[PDB]
RNA sequence: CUACACCUGAAACAAGCAAGAUUACCCGCUGAACUUAAGCAUAUCAGUAAGCGGAGGAAAAGAAACUAACUAGGAUAGCCCCAGUAAUGGCGAAUGAACAGGCUAAAGCUCAAAGUGAAAAUCUGAAGUGGUCAACACAACAGAAUUGUAAUCUAAAGGGUCAACCUGAAACUAAGCUCCUCUCAUAAGUUCCUUGGAACAGGACGUCAAAGAGGGUGACAACCCCGUAGUCGGAGAGGAAGGCUGGUGUAAGGGAGAUUUCAAAGAGUCGGGUUGUUUGGGAUUGCAGCCCUAAGUGGGAGAUAAACUUCUUCUAAAGCUAAAUAUACACGGGAGACCGAUAGCGAACAAGUACUGCGAAGGAAAGAUGAAAAGAACUUUGAAAAGAGGGCUAAAAGACUUGAAACCGUUGAGAAGGAAGCUGUAGAAGAGCAAUAAACUGGACGGCGCAUAAGGGGGAAGUACUAAUCACUGCAGAGUCGAUACGUAAA
RNA sequence: CUGACCCGUCUUGAAACACGGACCAAGGAGUCUAUCAAUUAAGCGAGUGAUAGGGUGGAAAAACCCGUCCGCGAAACGAAAGUGAGUACAAGGUGCCAAGCCGCAAGGUAGCAGCAUCACCCGACCUUGAGUCUCCGACGAAGGGUUCGAGGAAGAGCUUAAUU
RNA sequence: ACGUGCAAAUCGUUCGUCAAAUUUGAGUGUAGGGGCGAAAGACUAAUCGAACCAUCUAGUAGCUGGUUCCCUCCGAAGUUUC
RNA sequence: GAGUAGGAGGGCGUGAUCGUUGCCUAGAAGUAUUGGGCGUGAGCCUAUAUGGAGCAGCGAUUAGUGCAGAUCUUGGUGGUAGUAGCAAAUAUUCAAAUGAGAACUUUGAAGACCGAAGUGGAGAAGGGUUCCAUGAGAACAGCAAUUGUUCAUGGGUUACUCGAUCCUAAGACAUAGGUUAACUCCUUGCAAUACAAGAAGACAUUCGUUUUCGUUGUCAAAAGGGAAUGAGGUUAAUAUUCCUCA
RNA sequence: AGAAAAUUUUCAACGGUGGAUAUCUAGGUUCCCGUGACGAUGAAGAACGCAGCGAAAUGCGAUACGCAAUGCGAAUUGCAGAACCGCGAGUCAUCAGAUCUUUGAACGCAAGUGGUGGAGGUGUAAAAACCUUCAUGUUUGUUUCAGUGUGGAA
């Protein structure tokens, strides 16, 4: 976005405006002489003045998008994969996982030919996810101030995320009118639906595909990864994270 | 929604649904059809015409039922027999309505209403 | 102009404001190549997307140990194929007339290259009538129907293992590279000032 | 001398062409100062503004008189690099490209010049005839033209001699597709309660969803209405400055390869000198005047001036050419971490308007009653404005949403002998639906209503251990995938 | 009752007989782009990172994969012609000095990083040279400097964001 | 006199000249480093020792003025050299 | 435990974006408070009143993010103050009438002024409906108004003889020719820096035919030149114009 | 305790001035994509007109807020009168046929003027009045011509 440039100039810019000069008890600024209108005499471009132009008149050069190192893009990616998978994060995050079971939750591929969406609700009721979803329904607001007049009508909370693995699957199709649902292919996942707010650890529903494409994409501390063509997971920085474990073993407390 | 051409932008829909030229507006303005019309025509919804009778469904008024009166499209009213209101001074005066806070119970029938009608249906059940 | 840092490098010092560019239709634009390549295939359906090239070395010291795409095929290449320019060029062959051949094996790649496309080539005539240069092929080969991208079909392989020998280490070891260089290098330097003498002992 | 022919000029008439407009992008010219060098002339700003002449949907550019010297590359244009490099500069300030290499895009063609001379084979108009009748095909007659039209040809060749092998205007005749424009149609609650003037709210029961984008309906409505989705779907009408592809196939038209006493190509132009100007181009960056003024293995170029020897590369002085590229302009589309009536274009509005200036030119202010005018009936006092009654309405919200401050009036509680206000410390008066307060925890016992206790067995789930099993680590047979400067000329 | 000059500003000096301010609302001033550097968090490490562009993809300009070159580092010294971290088995010495190991303690052992110094090395500038050959110009056993360098001597970089 | 006028040059008295180098209407010739001037740097539309309009133009300012919320902590220089 | 210039560390408050937790026709935002409290402080929470549709917290992302000043911008308001002031151009007065109201309107009766270099009768420039009639709330007519150059509604500008139109002037511009990158510019009545440029007649009556004589344009004057009209009467408003007569 | 008022002054409530704040938006602004498509067949612009009741803005041109065709298929609406139920409403849309005053590159000449030439048509006894037509450059031609330009038969 940016501010009006025309041939005229920025915006504000629009008179042929003199200064007064100190003579005349009047302040020094730029004014719009002529005769005739109420705007005549009346201060000229400048950031002070009603009708003038800003500090600093904003450019469309102005650089907004930033670009990440692969690697890194690929790492972020990978803890949240790895946040998904505890319970007290997803729950941390808000997402209703009561009624849940086991995470990952992953499904059979006769999911991924739904083509109603009916069924892809029954489908969430059974598995429990449902919950979650009923979540997004219960609250959703009017967007506070500005943004609705900007075609930003509703704030609707994030629901839970499948991952498929068939390129030609139907979950599409089936998932999609529901308010919170998100599909995924496997092959190309978004940090940004991953972690949402950079918020990490979310509700994910898999496929049999998706799961274990899952290695030969990524790979593991063996192996180099197939799709990111020699990534390797993040080298742990401490094998255990139990701090509890280290302090209170019979090697620390011998010694301390 | 599936299709790039489609305007999603408050200013502009509200523009087209105001600045409505008279043949548009009837359109627009347009009844919900009685339990028994929805099953003769496989018709949903309808555009009002000034000879129809209908139900209004919602208002201090729901519940009353007559002929139409008026379409009045350029102040967007609808009006109704024997839903005006009198003055002290002893003069009545119409009320107007909107649409699709009313229903039809009875068409307006000729020719060009029937290929409509006809129309609607056609894409409907096949 | 105050501290220790690099003296400045004016930049802004005109007025650029008439000057800048601006990368938005990138995006959009992207898209549309991709479409154009598409519609290109389905317009050109039963034939290849890029047309014939041959192959060269690259035009600098440093780059002569690379390989690089050619423009067109070289006249004297064409003859040892055996195709007539035109007709090259209606097969989707690709033809540069100022490039020559100063190598046996510039011909022989080149060669090689069109031989290849020429076997793995399908010819549709005015249907169901054959016929002879380059030849055409049997109708048979219009069912088979054909949608190939070039560098499957006609591509060019390299591998750097370098094999060893040890009788030439005994060989090459009774040379001295250094000194090799140097009286080399120094015989370039001095080859003019030396003829210069000969032509005037000689006169 | 006449008729007549031809060269040259002139008038009227027939049929066609140009004249202005457009501004963003494009072309050819013309061309400064402010500014920076902390002064200032060179320089910089900068080939920039202003000015002029031309276009187009793009323009321009383009098939080498290019690079490079390497085992070379090969039109033009844009992206990335090379690069802030080589160079230019009171070598100060500061200027500043390109080759190679990675991409996008791809495309190549027409003339002049020995050759019809077995014959102007050519071009234009045309009363007319057929036609899809403005656009097509023939056409009696007329002009143009040997101070030369058409076929061969354009250096990558080519002429001449062979020649494998190829092609098809005419006419006749079948079936089709592409693109554009204007129209027509499509799910599912108006069920029940409560608060509302209004239900689109909070509850209860329901539905559709490849439709829960977004709007409108008296309120934050998927299901009331327009829409959204299935839909590069279906149906109807009309289009192409008169879109595109077949099958026979005529007179006729090509040519790989082969050989051959053959083999011809742009002049006041290229080049030079000088003077300006321009470029990084620096003793030959481009261009322009003036003065010289060519050649024909000649002529260009090979980033230092001039010879001399050798090598390399291209053919100038005539033309056409899609794509990738640029668009603050116009009409359209869609969108946005824009703005939100002193913001945002100057203009949300009878805005380039009112108004001013002889004129060139200047140029504002100004958006929201209500769901519906239901816009205040009628009584009374007034000359009239208007007041008091009375009424609409959810409410006067009444020229209108909210309705802050400054300023002003009224009512209340205070205070003051040449100003006021204010830190610290107490007091008095005035205004008050009161924010603090002797409550709270437990033992034993009582009166009430509800539940079922501890302890004991019991022992689902949990944790811990632990053999047998089994994730993971380790070892690791057979199949399939991959890699490999191990190995081979490759395999 | 005690204490109490008008604020903002420039100034050595403001209550000043220095300047702006009668009052109120709304508006109103270190931004944006580029450049190098230092620091902080990130990733990978003798490597690092793409851009352009390709290929996929949500309704969508996202994302996700590819991306033979290129940047910057990895070698320096010279105007340049040019040379290149010279005994293959090297990668040092010394003074300060941390861990680990001894020892109740005193101290002993060891010697990472850094600092100072001496030594070696490549190149600039000097100086010297048996012998060798494609012998007229190059090569090199041995031997050196009062000097010069944004250098060697077991590589520390590259990309991202932020601040100054 | 008025001098926040009646007036961005007026008003009262007074005064120069009053058949010429007189006064005056319209039309027409001269335009900005240019006109035009019995010459005062006068006049050129209240603008003149270089008009007026728009643009380059937010021209540059070693100089004047302003520079917008809280607390806590450390805390200067008016000397050196060019 | 001081602190200007200055620097650092924490925090308060404001949009918008991705998240997360919620509040609102059973009343959001905003607004007023001599209601009750919380922070050392930026600021906060609550209560009551008003208001009548949207809000808020927490983690991040981003910024046109905080005003007492700049003779700061635009808008709105004070004190001065019912003050300075409404005093040039000799003057008004009485009765009646009209009206809610009369020093300021209309008639009459008196007294004065401009004193034919006018305060009279008509034009040019300039104005453009300001003219005529009827009516009239506000505003304006710096007191006033029953009145108007103001507001509303309707109606008014007649020509052979007046003027424009024609003519020529100071002048000016085409055409032709030449100059310019181009735009532009230079010449032209004594007419050309041009030049194969015209007019008339007749028959014909088109052409054509024919004859005659011939170098070639236009604009600029409502006081200059300039074919011919007068008197009387008429309208609310026109008249050397209409009517009548000559 | 000149212990009342008036004045000067603090605070609140209500009223008056005033239009801040909050919430909105048929507006702006920027980005991406699609087409470039004016004119002597008279453009861009200008003047004056055109509604039953109309000034402006917008539309239109003596066929004058509009004709025709086509698609929507019943309104316009501030008042009044008609027209229309399909012989079809409409301030609707679409738009491919018409109307298109005086002008303007602007065109017979001229112009602060509806002035004024030539040719043709009309009108008349003849006039007046009305109407149509005529700009410049250029490429071809057609017709008529000039040249002590070059040739040149009978
Ligand atoms: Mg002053
Ligand atoms: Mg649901
Ligand atoms: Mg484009
Ligand atoms: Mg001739
Ligand atoms: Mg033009
Ligand atoms: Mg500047
Ligand atoms: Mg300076
Ligand atoms: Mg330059
Ligand atoms: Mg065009
Ligand atoms: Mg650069
Ligand atoms: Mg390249
Ligand atoms: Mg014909
Ligand atoms: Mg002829
Ligand atoms: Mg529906
Ligand atoms: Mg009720
Ligand atoms: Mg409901
Ligand atoms: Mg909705
Ligand atoms: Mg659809
Ligand atoms: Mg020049
Ligand atoms: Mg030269
Ligand atoms: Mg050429
Ligand atoms: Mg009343
Ligand atoms: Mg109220
Ligand atoms: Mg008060
Ligand atoms: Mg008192
Ligand atoms: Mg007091
Ligand atoms: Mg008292
Ligand atoms: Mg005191
Ligand atoms: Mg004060
Ligand atoms: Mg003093
Ligand atoms: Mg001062
Ligand atoms: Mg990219
Ligand atoms: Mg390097
Ligand atoms: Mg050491
Ligand atoms: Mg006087
Ligand atoms: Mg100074
Ligand atoms: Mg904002
Ligand atoms: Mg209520
Ligand atoms: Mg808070
Ligand atoms: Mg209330
Ligand atoms: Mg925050
Ligand atoms: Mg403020
Ligand atoms: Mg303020
Ligand atoms: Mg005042
Ligand atoms: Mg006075
Ligand atoms: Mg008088
Ligand atoms: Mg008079
Ligand atoms: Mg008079
Ligand atoms: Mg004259
Ligand atoms: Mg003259
Ligand atoms: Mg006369
Ligand atoms: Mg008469
Ligand atoms: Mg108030
Ligand atoms: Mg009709
Ligand atoms: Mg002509
Ligand atoms: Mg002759």
């Amino acid at each position: 976005s940016g501010v009006k440039i025309s041939t005229r100039g920025t915006a504000g810019m629009g008179h042929s405006a003199e200064s007064w000069g100190t003579g005349r008890a009047v302040a020094r600024i730029p004014r719009v002489g002529g005769s005739g209108t109420h705007r005549s005499g009346q201060a000229a471009f400048g950031n002070q003045c009603r009708k003038g132009r800003m500090f600093a008149p904003l450019k469309t050069y102005r650089r907004v998008h930033r670009r990440v190192n692969v690697n890194q893009k690929r790492h972020a990616v990978a803890a949240a994969l790895a946040a998904s998978a505890l319970v007290p994060l997803v729950f941390a995050r808000g997402h209703r996982i009561s009624n849940v079971q086991e995470l990952p939750y992953v499904f059979d591929d006769s999911v991924e030919s739904y083509e109603k969406t009916k069924q892809a609700v029954a489908f969430l009721k059974r598995v429990g996810a449902y919950d979650d979803v009923l979540r997004v329904a219960e609250t959703k607001a009017l967007r506070a101030g500005q943004g609705k007049l900007r075609n930003r009508r509703y704030k609707l909370r994030r629901g839970p995320l499948v991952v498929y693995g068939n390129e030609k699957s139907t979950l599409t199709r089936a998932l999609r009118n529901i308010p919170g649902v998100d599909v995924c292919n496997v092959n190309r996942l978004n940090l940004l639906q991953l972690a949402p707010g950079g918020h990490v650890g979310r509700f994910i529903i898999w496929t049999e595909s998706a799961f274990k494409k899952l290695n030969e994409i990524f790979g593991t501390y063996s192996t180099t990864g197939v799709q990111k063509s020699g990534y390797q997971l993040q080298r742990p920085l401490l094998a255990n994270a139990d701090i509890a474990r280290i302090i209170n073993s019979n090697e620390v407390q011998s010694v301390v | 929604k599936t299709h790039v051409e489609v305007s999603s932008a408050r200013r502009k829909q509200r523009k087209a649904h105001f600045a409505s030229p008279s043949h548009l507006r009837q359109t627009l303005m347009s009844a919900h059809l009685s339990k028994d019309l929805r099953s003769k025509y496989n018709v949903r919804s309808m555009p009002v015409r000034k000879d129809d009778e209908v139900l209004i469904v919602r208002g201090k008024f729901k519940g009353n039922k007559g002929k139409v009166t008026q379409v009045y499209r350029k102040k967007w009213a609808i009006h109704v027999e024997k839903i005006s209101k009198n003055k002290l001074n002893g003069a009545p005066y119409q009320i107007p309505l909107s649409a699709s806070q009313l229903v039809l119970t009875k068409l307006k029938l000729d020719k060009s209403r029937q290929s409509l009608l006809t129309r609607k249906a056609a894409s409907l059940k096949t | 102009m105050k501290h220790n840092n690099q003296l400045p490098v004016a930049q802004l010092r005109k007025h650029q404001q008439f000057r800048i560019k601006t990368f938005f239709n990138q995006a959009a634009q992207k898209k549309a190549r991709l479409h154009a390549r598409r519609a290109q295939a389905a317009a050109v359906f039963p034939r290849p997307t890029e047309k014939l090239q041959p192959v060269v070395r690259k035009q600098t010291q440093r780059y002569n140990k690379s390989t690089k795409l050619g423009r067109g095929f070289t006249l004297q290449e064409l003859k040892a194929a055996g195709i007539s320019a035109a007709f090259a060029q209606s097969i989707g062959i690709k033809v540069d007339h100022r490039r020559k051949n100063r190598c046996q094996e510039s011909l022989e790649l080149n060669k090689k290259r069109l031989l290849a496309y020429v076997s793995k080539l399908v010819l549709f005539p005015r249907h169901q009538g054959k016929a002879k240069k380059g030849l055409v092929n049997d109708t048979a080969d219009t069912s088979s129907a054909a949608q190939n991208a070039l560098q499957t079909s006609v591509p060019l392989p390299s591998v750097s293992k370098r094999e060893k020998a040890v009788s030439n280490i005994a060989e090459l070891r009774k040379k001295k590279v250094y000194r090799i260089i140097r009286q080399e290098k120094t015989n370039q330097k001095w080859d003019g000032k030396r003829k210069a003498k000969a032509q005037a002992a000689a006169e």
